[PDB]
């Protein structure tokens, strides 16, 4: 179960189960 | 050929054509009953009907009802006439409209408005009884006179509110319309704003979202790029709280509760049908 489209001109891939990490502003 | 629509105390222009029988598609004007769906010719022919129709709501059975907002659930094996009508009422505002015949696999979900003569037609949505692409909505459609007030938005709520009943997750058929695209969009930056307001954990699986939303994974992860709110740093597929996007939604669900333009799942009443 995995999915794609770019983000800032660079294409990507992701997993739907994985946890992903959730955050604020913090300097990125 | 038809140009417009007499409909209860409303008269419609039409947007696109739908395959009235001849006789009827000939003529500008299309008089139809506001509660059971039969067209007529003329003024003078509806007003006849009206003195001799029983009916002031939809058929089928009512299994939401918050005050003088309602929601019917019609069959369209047990009310082929009522769902016929509705479909080639539909397709008069839809560009493209998959079918209007063969009603009988379908379910419509009728939403009215009362008033003191009877359950007045807002929109409606028709849903496939057994989807192979579990879609929970098949066609949507909110009535013009009723158009840009946020019950299309209600009706998207519903029908993910009857998922949620269900235990499974749903999505829209595809291909959906401008109309339809900009609506879905609008109700899933909502519905993902409004679980991030609300999440303490420090990370989320699309899956978590998908099981609490109804929401298809995929309209997820559409949504959250839409929002430019996944980001790729350090290595690592992040979502992003944005505080501008949480905070101007608040605003929204203020104005939105200010009226009473939302479905509460308190009144359903509901158990699936098969
Ligand atoms: C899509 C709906 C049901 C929308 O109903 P409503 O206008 O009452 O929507 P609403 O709840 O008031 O608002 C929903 C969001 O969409 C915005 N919005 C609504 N109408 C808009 C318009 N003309 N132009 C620009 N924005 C609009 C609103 O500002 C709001 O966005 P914000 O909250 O962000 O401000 C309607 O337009 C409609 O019936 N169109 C004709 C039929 C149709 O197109 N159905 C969908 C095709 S999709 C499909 O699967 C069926 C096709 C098929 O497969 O057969
Ligand atoms: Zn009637």
């Amino acid at each position: 179960g995995m999915v794609e489209i770019e983000i800032e001109g660079r294409l990507h891939r992701i997993s739907i189960f994985d946890p992903l990490e959730i955050i604020l502003e913090d300097d990125l | 050929m038809i140009k417009t629509i007499a409909f209860g105390r409303y008269e419609l222009d039409t947007w696109y054509h739908s395959p009235y029988p001849e006789e009827y598609a000939r003529l500008g004007r299309l008089y139809m009953c506001e509660f059971c769906l039969k067209y007529m010719k003329s003024q003078t022919i509806l007003r006849r009907h009206m003195a001799k129709c029983v009916w002031k709501h939809p058929p089928g059975d009512e299994i939401y009802r918050k005050g003088s907002i309602s929601v019917f659930e019609v069959d369209g094996k047990k009310n082929k006439i009522y769902c016929q009508n509705l479909c080639l009422l539909a397709k008069l505002f839809l560009d493209h409209k998959t079918l209007y015949y063969d009603v009988e696999p379908f379910l419509f979900y009728v939403m009215t408005e009362a008033d003191n003569t009877g359950c007045h037609l807002i929109g409606y949505f028709s849903k496939e009884k057994n989807s192979f692409l579990n879609y929970n909505v098949s066609c949507i459609l909110t009535m013009p006179q009723y158009m840009r007030q946020g019950y299309g938005k209600m009706l998207i709520d519903f029908s993910y509110l009857l998922s949620k009943v269900e235990e499974k997750v749903g999505s829209p058929e595809r291909p959906l319309s401008d109309l339809g695209l900009i609506s879905y969009r609008s109700y899933w930056k909502e519905v993902l704003l409004r679980y991030l307001h609300n999440f303490q954990g420090k990370e989320i699986s699309i899956k978590e979202i998908s099981q609490e939303t109804a929401v298809n994974p995929v309209d997820i992860v559409s949504t959250l790029q839409a929002l430019q709110m996944l980001k790729y740093w350090k290595g690592k597929h992040l979502v992003l709280k944005r505080q501008d996007l949480i905070d101007e939604w608040i605003a929204k669900e203020a104005k939105r509760s200010n009226s009473n333009k939302t479905m509460d799942p308190s009144c359903l009443k509901w158990t699936p049908p098969k």
